[PDB]
């Protein structure tokens, strides 16, 4: 899987390839990896499809009755009920999350949950087996405070690599853009990004 | 770790008439659920009025094929042409058989043809070579689905007369050539319908006096 | 197993072989395989075949509870809910691959279920030791918005394709169309392959086995 | 007993009227890192025969080899080495089943499949497979690994028994055999775009044609 | 150390016209031991007819646990149970074990009093239900019984007819297979009376 | 424990235990009784695993004993072997299994007729009309096979035993120190003290 | 299977049965358990078929050397020591032999040795061997005495193999017998145990534990 | 093979070895004689695994053989004890090693004295008194700690070893089928027909 | 261990890091893992240190007695004996080399042999446990025909971002510059590369 969130000037946008493996069978090669946990605070999943698909339907919930209750949850929030699932039953799932927000206060926020279920905050975070590819390109690459054209360029060209190394990445490329005019999704077809 | 062995299904018939024998078998060629051929022949004449097939782990089964030929064509240079007779052919089968005893060819093997006196022969081996003559024998995926039917059916086994109730068994009556093929195809008829390595085509060789003759039937592809 | 499903223009298309095997037996060569959920709703079962039959019929008994209460037919979604965290719990060891398909008030749905609990929602999917052959017809072949009889026969020629390439997959092809003005059952909807004909009879005459005693009883 | 590092995937093929038709990717995996993607997996063998290759590269090369020393030794006092003793697919074949099966005999196989396609001096077509265990078939249509299972199906619905091989001709074959490249591409992990194609016809002789590409992609259903 | 092949056996079951037959052998031994040469393994609730071959402690258990619940089904319903009510509460029974199995593979066999329609079924140790016309088999030589039931069986066989084709399907199916045989039963079943017969077979 | 045998006459059930009792390397004991009354008509020898042999008789024979008591009444042997049955197909399925082989020899009071029952520690009962547990089996079945009659004297039957245990002492390893052997018929359970 | 040989007053008795297994897969029902190596010498076998099969077979080439090379009749004895050094060559590498090299020479009289696989060779006047060897045991053990005629050792060995058949799964089909004297041995029959067994019942009111 | 005893008295050397053999359930013979002579005044008995035991000693008592013709002289039971513990010695290290233990008892016609050596498979060759192989040692070495003195007669040795036997049949759990006797002095080796 | 060799206009560049661990212990932190093999053929070794030297050795050999033979060997040839030794003995070697060469016909030429024995004749080449992490920056970057100092800081970057995600490699960038004018050994130091 390669999955990213950036955050830039007016908020963050996270990104994915659509590639779904049953060992080298391509079972879903228009997968949507890119999950809503509530309006403006989404995820990116790695790892078991099974277990990030129970994981993001339980935080869903939770954020749910936390909205009726307190009204809307912080990023922040929504990366504690993430972690505390993840790091609670460590023994029995194979997770790795980027939780991805945006509020009017705070602005772009990302937050990563690798297998261990700790959790670190960062301006960008790269996640999945074909992160490891991109590494170098994305800390050469990544600048803060860009535009929302300029980082979705940086995310397109950085999956991209992460697609063209790794074969359990691949397919289209999902985006979905968090700012205060809203939620939009974007997607990008093979002969666009292969040819960059 | 590497294996050596593998498994491409397949099943074969002998039975033995009075002056014929019949050595038949699928053309199917499978690996686990794949089917590799429709039509990968099994059943070789070998030379000398000899039919033979070696199913199981088709490399093995190929190369015993090719070491028994091969064994008739120096049989003919080392003993001045002389023809090899169908029990010398099984003795000769399995000292190669056992040659590889502790690293066995992994297949059931079995050769048909007519003895010295004209009778038909069926001939059957285990992986490591012990053999016996018989009337009848199925081998590979399918035997245990083949074998309790030729019983019945060949050696009349559990049949007596009616009338008697179990005192008097039905007497054991000669099969002729077109009664034998019959129960060859209905035999793998059947074993295609229950057995799903088994399919696509049956291929039979007859051996009389005259010589080696083929026939090919259809059998369900799915 | 070779079942498959796909999205067409009114509705959803599902379809199925009928071999059932043990070991490498068939025990059952016309075996039913498209199981009934809701009148709206069906779904194609492969793997461990009394897994696919029980937790079939268990959330198609909840949801007829559901139904009852609520008064209006059910979702699909509530449908692969009810599967998929139900699989999810039991870690894989219920060993039922599902295709879920079905028209609601939202429209027609879609679903394939794997036994850890993850699902696909997707246009069209097949599953079992037969779903590469299938799913080769479908990469060849689909296209969105399809036509009810164009439909029909896609999915007829995927499961075609695990039936005779698939060792696993055979005997018939049955269907199952769904969409808001209809459904139809189509069992069997084809017999690719004629049950071979037997050259002689080989049944025993009267008094031919042997017997020892004998006892008769009324009821 | 090994492991195999570098692998290449599915190689496909079919025959059809005239002659056969041979694909396969140029793509070397290192797991599940796409690691080398200009890798020939199609080796010609004089001009009647191409011998496609599927598994370890570097016992591909290997094979390749003694294929490239086998033409020089076939040419060795031999005046007739571009005609009537030029080397055939059934002689290269034979010799590459017979290393094979030696080679597994000895418990250090050469980690492979292989199809050998060509056409022999009296215009037969020659199609036949072979592999790590010495494991041989020959069909209509063959393939190895993953295209086993996605290839033939499509393949064998152009020609599914011995009778359609006549009726098939060279262009419908060859858009059967692109199109299962296609569907090998979307539904194969260790695969790629890039592929080679062959065509050894009785006529026309041997036409080789590299950097090919899959084409023609339906994607837009993902949007939705 | 396999469950189902430590003490041997094996059912079949045909349909014919009007009537159904089930057969089994008399089987029971500790691997390569002989030990009881009477261990049926055929029983009946009312006109319902339950084969049970498999590890024998399991087969003792289930048919004292079948006749356990269709006597309360009778009590409750003021009728004896069909075979297809029947067919179901040994799925349902055998899957409430689903992670700690009954080693068995039963058969089911009967006519239903009111349609009159002859019925057979069989499962896996599970409750997956075989629901087939034909024959339904079960045990150590099931692949043996599988093929002779496949070619000798045709449909719509009568009585007697039947019962020469479903005797012989047992004889030699048995006689290929170690842990199989040592004497044999065939119920003959019509709508109104039932013919058992013990046969006469090879005692090794 | 080794040996157990059981042998079913005309009047009568006989049943012959051995009398070792060995751990390891030494032999610890050679005059032990692998049986318990369960009732006045009803007779359970045993043989398996250490501890588990004696507690599991012991188990069964307080509870038949209970049945007894409460009912005023003896229990059949057929319905004994029922309770012990499922008492041991109740075991298998266990944290702990008792790994105990049991014959089950009764005298039939209201049919006037002797009975043997031989179960395993699955559960597998049988009616016979001679038995053996272990590999005693392996060598008495088939002299059983050859010489036994089901109209045989009482006295027959111990010629017949004498026959049985004579084999087992020529032709198996273990030296098991001789049998116990006791008989059930209508007038109750008694030993035989000279064998 | 089942093998036996025992010594008696008029010679040696030589019983074995004709089932051929792969686990509980009866193979064959009609299978030769016994090598004729010569006017003189039998050869039983059990365990592997093959290896049974060709190293007695091979036995009975080595024996005809001897003959040619010495113009003399191989002692029991040796043919036997022949087959035991063999196998000990081979011991460890998973030969499954257990055999039985009955005989007469005027310089022995009739002679029995067992040798088996793992190398173990012994002289004696009974031995049963196969996985119904116990089975055999129990009923020759209890019969058994020199006094026996030519006509009731036949039947007893024919009795004891009988007795195997219907006990072990893995033995049966049918009886074939052997009697070996000063003039050699002499076949005395197949006897299928489909009707043996319901003969043998019948004649001698055994077999009470069946059904018939 | 089961057990070997062997005890040196004032004049004499005694060696008492079991006439079972078993393999497996069955115990195939009751009559063998697990031993071999060597020379005239040494005798060697043995107890191993199967096939193992009667080949390495044949084969030593073919070598010793040879060298009596060669000689035309007896090796002392001193040089016979150190040529067998080489040959153990030399097998341990081997592709597959001779499994067998013995004993040797023999006469030393020059010093006129009886000498007892044990030897195991490893070659773990010591001179004694009395002497055991496997777990008979157990039971015999604390008897003869007892009762042992070196002034001993023959009978007095056959004595305090049917005491030895007596303890192994009572306390052991196999049926090692009684014992063959063996008297090693001066006038050479003799079988006890009858004990 | 991260290693490279790039082709470019005037000739070849090999570059490595200096690391070399025993687990988590820096056991060489000055470690020389570019070695010559001919005065103008040089290779780059990652794997076992053992194997690498006890190839690179036997290499050295075989090079020196074709010079007294034959002449100067190709590049070409020096891939071949490096992979005759690493394919024949793959169950034994744990080695994956890149040699690098400068002839006058061919100018640069870069074959890598990884750790199945195969060879591969490429325009530049990256190996080492550090290379999977500037994959997707050395593609992006690299192209045909540049400059030496193009070339030079084309590895330093590559090297200095293999060196900062990769644990296993480390210390300074070493460099060797093969073209017509001769051999050139670079340093760089961390105080200079980190700061890129
Ligand atoms: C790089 C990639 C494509 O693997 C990325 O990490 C995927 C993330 C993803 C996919 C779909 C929806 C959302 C997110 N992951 C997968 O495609 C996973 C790969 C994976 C499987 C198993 C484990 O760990 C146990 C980790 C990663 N694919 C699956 O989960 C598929 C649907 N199911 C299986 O492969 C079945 N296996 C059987 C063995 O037991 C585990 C599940
Ligand atoms: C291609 C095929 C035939 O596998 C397809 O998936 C079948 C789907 C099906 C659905 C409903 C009714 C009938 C058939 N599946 C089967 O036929 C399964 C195949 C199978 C066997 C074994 C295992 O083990 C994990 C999985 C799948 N057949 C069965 O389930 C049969 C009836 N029962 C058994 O094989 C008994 N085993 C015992 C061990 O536990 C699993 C059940
Ligand atoms: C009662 C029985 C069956 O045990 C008796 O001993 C048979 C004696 C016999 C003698 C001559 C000809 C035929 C039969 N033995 C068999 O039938 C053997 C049993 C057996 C199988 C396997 C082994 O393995 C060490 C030992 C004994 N059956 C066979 O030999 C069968 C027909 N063949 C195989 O099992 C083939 N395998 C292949 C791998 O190598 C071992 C033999
Ligand atoms: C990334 C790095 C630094 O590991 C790179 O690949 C090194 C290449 C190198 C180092 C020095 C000179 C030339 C080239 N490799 C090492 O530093 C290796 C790591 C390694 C060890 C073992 C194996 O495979 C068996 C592969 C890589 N380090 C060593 O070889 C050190 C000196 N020795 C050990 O770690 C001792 N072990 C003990 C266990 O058996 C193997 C050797
Ligand atoms: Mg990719
Ligand atoms: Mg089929
Ligand atoms: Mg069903
Ligand atoms: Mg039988
Ligand atoms: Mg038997």
């Amino acid at each position: 899987t390669s999955i990213m969130a950036v955050t830039f000037k007016d908020g963050v946008i996270l990104g994915a390839d659509s590639r779904t493996t049953t060992g080298a069978y391509i079972a879903n090669r228009v997968t949507d990896k890119l999950t809503r946990v509530h309006d403006k605070i989404w995820c990116c999943r790695s790892g078991s499809a099974a277990d990030t698909q129970a994981i993001a339907d339980i935080v869903q919930y939770h954020l749910e009755l936390y909205t009726s209750q307190y009204g809307t949850p912080s990023t922040e929030t929504a990366a504690s009920v993430f972690k505390e699932l993840c790091y609670e039953n460590k023994d029995n799932l194979t997770a790795g999350i980027i939780v991805a927000g945006y509020d009017d206060k705070n602005k772009g926020e990302v937050y990563t949950i690798p297998l261990g279920g700790s959790v670190h905050k960062l301006p960008y975070a790269i996640a999945g087996s074909g992160s490891t590819f991109i590494y170098g390109y994305c800390d050469k690459n990544f600048r803060e405070n860009m535009s929302k054209e300029e980082t979705v360029d940086f995310i397109k060209h950085s999956l991209s690599q992460a697609i063209k190394w790794d074969g359990s990445s691949g397919g289209v490329i999902r985006m979905v853009v968090l700012t205060a005019a809203g939620v939009e999704r974007l997607i990008f077809y093979p002969d666009e990004y292969e040819q960059l | 770790q590497f294996n050596p062995y593998g498994d491409n299904g397949g099943t074969i018939l002998g039975i033995a008439g009075e002056d014929f024998a019949v050595l038949a078998g699928d053309t199917r060629n499978i690996t686990d659920y794949s089917i590799n051929s429709r039509y990968e022949p099994k059943v070789f004449d070998c030379g000398d009025n000899i039919v033979m097939s070696a199913n199981g782990f088709a490399a093995d089964g190929d190369a015993l094929v090719k070491r028994f030929k091969n064994s008739v064509k120096w049989y003919h240079f080392d003993h001045n042409d002389k023809k090899l007779s169908i029990n010398s052919a099984a003795r000769n089968i399995q000292h190669l058989l056992y040659g590889k005893r502790f690293f066995p060819y992994y297949v059931h093997t079995i050769i048909a043809g007519l003895d010295e006196d004209g009778k038909g022969a069926v001939y059957s081996f285990d992986p490591v070579g012990s053999y016996e003559r018989e009337q009848c024998r199925a081998g590979g995926a399918a035997a245990s689905l083949i074998m309790p039917f030729l019983d019945n059916q060949v050696n009349f086994k559990n049949q007596y007369e009616p009338g008697t109730n179990g005192k008097v068994k039905k007497p054991l009556k000669y099969l002729s050539v077109e009664e034998v093929i019959k129960l060859v195809r209905d035999s793998f008829t059947s074993a295609t319908e229950r057995h799903i390595q088994v399919g696509d085509g049956l291929e039979i060789l007859i051996v009389t006096k005259d010589g080696v003759r083929k026939e090919f039937y259809e059998l369900k592809r799915d | 197993t070779t079942i498959a499903g796909v999205v067409y223009k009114d509705g959803i298309v599902l379809g199925a072989d009928t071999r059932a095997t043990e070991g490498m037996v068939v025990a059952d060569k016309n075996c039913s395989k498209i199981h009934f959920i809701s009148p709206n709703i069906y779904c194609c079962g492969a793997g461990t075949a009394a897994d696919t039959d029980m937790t079939t019929q268990l959330i198609s008994s909840n949801l007829e509870l559901h139904s009852l209460s609520t008064g209006r037919l059910p979702r699909v979604v509530t449908a692969n809910r009810m599967l998929k965290q139900m699989l999810f719990r039991y870690q894989g060891y219920i060993g039922a691959a599902l295709v879920l398909g079905g028209v609601d008030v939202t429209g027609p749905h879609l679903y394939s279920i794997y036994p850890h609990g993850s699902t696909d929602k997707l246009p069209y999917v097949t599953m079992g030791s037969g779903s590469l052959a299938a799913m080769a017809v479908f990469e060849d072949k689909f296209r969105p918005d399809m036509e009810e009889e164009e439909a029909k026969n896609l999915v007829s020629e995927a499961i075609a394709a695990g039936i005779f390439n698939d060792l696993g997959s055979g005997g018939n092809i049955d269907l199952c169309v769904i969409s808001k003005n209809k459904l139809d059952f189509l069992r069997p909807y084809t017999v690719p392959n004629k049950k071979g004909t037997r050259l002689g009879r080989y049944r025993c005459e009267k008094g031919t086995t042997a017997v020892l005693t004998e006892k008769i009883t009324p009821l | 007993t090994q492991q195999p590092i570098v692998t290449g995937t599915s190689v496909i093929s079919m025959k059809y009227d005239n002659g056969v038709i041979i694909a396969a990717d140029n793509l070397g995996s290192y797991g599940s890192l796409l690691r080398f993607n200009g890798v020939e997996r199609l080796i010609p063998v004089g001009d009647n025969t191409v011998v496609g290759i599927s598994g370890d590269i570097s016992d591909m090369q290997h094979i390749e080899r003694l294929l490239k020393d086998l033409v020089t030794e076939n040419a060795y006092d031999n005046p007739l080495a571009d005609a009537e003793e030029a080397l055939e697919p059934s002689y290269i074949f034979e010799y590459l089943a017979t290393v094979m099966y030696q080679r597994r005999s000895k418990m250090n196989p050469l980690w492979n499949a292989i199809i050998v396609a060509g056409v022999q001096s009296n215009g037969d077509q020659f199609l036949r497979y072979v592999n790590l265990l010495g494991v041989t078939y020959s069909s209509p249509t063959l393939a190895t690994g993953f295209g086993a299972h996605m290839a033939n199906p499509l393949l064998r619905k152009v020609v599914d028994r011995e009778s359609d091989i006549p009726k098939t001709t060279v262009q419908v074959a060859e858009e059967a055999i692109v199109n299962a490249m296609r569907v090998l591409y979307y539904r194969d992990a260790r695969s790629s775009r890039n592929f080679s194609l062959a065509i050894i016809d009785k006529n026309t002789g041997l036409t080789f044609k590299k950097n090919l590409q899959v084409e023609n992609m339906k994607w837009d259903f993902a949007k939705d | 150390s396999d469950p189902s092949s430590i003490n041997g056996g094996i059912v079949v079951a045909m349909t014919g016209k009007d009537c159904v037959a089930i057969a089994c052998d008399l089987r029971l031994g500790s691997q390569s031991l002989g030990v009881s040469n009477k261990f049926e393994k055929i029983f009946h609730y009312g006109h319902v007819f339950l084969g049970i071959t498999g590890l024998a402690t399991d087969v003792t258990t289930l048919n004292e646990m079948f006749r356990y619940k269709t006597n309360l089904y009778k009590l409750k319903e003021e009728r004896a149970i069909e075979p297809e009510t029947f067919t179901q509460l040994v799925s349902s029974s055998l899957y409430e074990r689903r992670f700690g199995p009954y080693f068995v593979g039963p058969v089911v066999a009967g006519i239903n009093s009111k349609s009159g329609k002859p019925f057979i079924a069989g499962f896996d140790l599970i409750g997956c239900i075989d629901e087939a016309k034909d024959f339904i088999v079960s045990g150590t030589a099931s692949d043996q019984l599988f093929g002779m039931c496949e070619s000798l069986y045709e449909p719509n066989l009568e009585p007697e007819d039947l019962f020469e084709t479903i005797s012989q399907a047992l004889l030699n199916a048995a006689d290929r297979d170690a842990l199989s045989g040592w004497g044999a039963v065939v119920y003959i079943i019509k709508k109104d009376e039932v013919v058992k017969r013990y046969l006469k077979m090879r005692q090794d | 424990m080794d040996i157990i045998l059981g042998i079913r006459v005309q009047d009568s059930v006989i049943l012959a235990s051995s009398k070792a009792v060995t751990r390891g390397i030494s032999v610890l004991k050679d005059s032990d009784d692998k049986t318990r009354q369960l009732s006045p008509h009803t007779l359970m020898s045993f043989a398996g695993e250490a501890g588990d042999t004696v507690q599991f008789a012991e188990y069964i024979q307080a509870n038949i004993q209970l049945y007894s008591i409460r009912e005023d009444y003896e229990l059949s042997p057929q319905a004994v072997s029922s309770f012990v049955r499922q008492e041991l197909a109740k075991s298998i399925r266990s944290r702990r299994p008792y790994q105990v082989n049991v014959l089950i020899g009764g005298y039939d009071k209201k049919k006037n007729k002797p009975e043997l029952y031989q179960i395993d520690y699955l559960g597998t009962k049988v009616e016979l009309p001679y038995g053996a547990h272990g590999y005693s089996g392996f060598y008495t079945f088939s002299l059983l096979d050859h010489h036994y009659r089901p109209d045989m004297t009482t006295e027959e039957g111990l010629d017949l035993l004498k026959l049985c245990v004579q084999e087992l002492e020529k032709r198996m390893p273990m030296d098991f120190k001789g049998v116990i052997v006791k008989i059930v018929d209508k007038d109750g359970i008694r030993q035989v003290d000279d064998f | 299977t089942t093998t036996l040989a025992f010594r008696f007053q008029g010679g040696i008795i030589v019983a074995v049965d004709s089932r051929a297994t792969a686990g509980n897969w009866v193979a064959s029902q009609t299978v030769k358990k016994v090598i004729e190596i010569n006017p003189f010498l039998l050869g039983t076998m059990a365990g592997g078929a093959a290896d049974c099969q060709f190293w007695e077979t091979w036995l009975g080439s080595q024996c005809r050397l001897h003959e040619l090379r010495e113009k003399e009749r191989i002692s029991v004895a040796a043919a036997s020591k022949i087959l035991s050094n063999l196998v000990y060559q081979y011991k460890g590498a998973g030969l499954s032999m257990g055999t039985m090299i009955c005989g007469y020479t005027r310089k022995e009289g009739p002679t029995i040795y067992y040798v088996d696989s793992d190398g173990t060779r012994l002289k004696g006047d009974i031995f049963c061997v196969g996985s119904g060897q116990t089975f055999a045991y129990g009923v020759l053990d209890s019969n058994y005495k020199w006094d026996l005629s030519v006509e009731d050792a036949l039947y007893l060995g024919k009795r004891s193999i009988l007795a195997a058949a219907h006990r072990d799964a893995y033995s049966g089909g049918s009886v074939n017998l052997y009697h070996v004297t000063e003039d050699g041995w002499i076949y005395h029959g197949n006897h299928d145990v489909g009707e043996l067994f319901w003969k043998v019942k019948e004649e001698e009111g055994s077999f009470n534990n069946v059904i018939g």
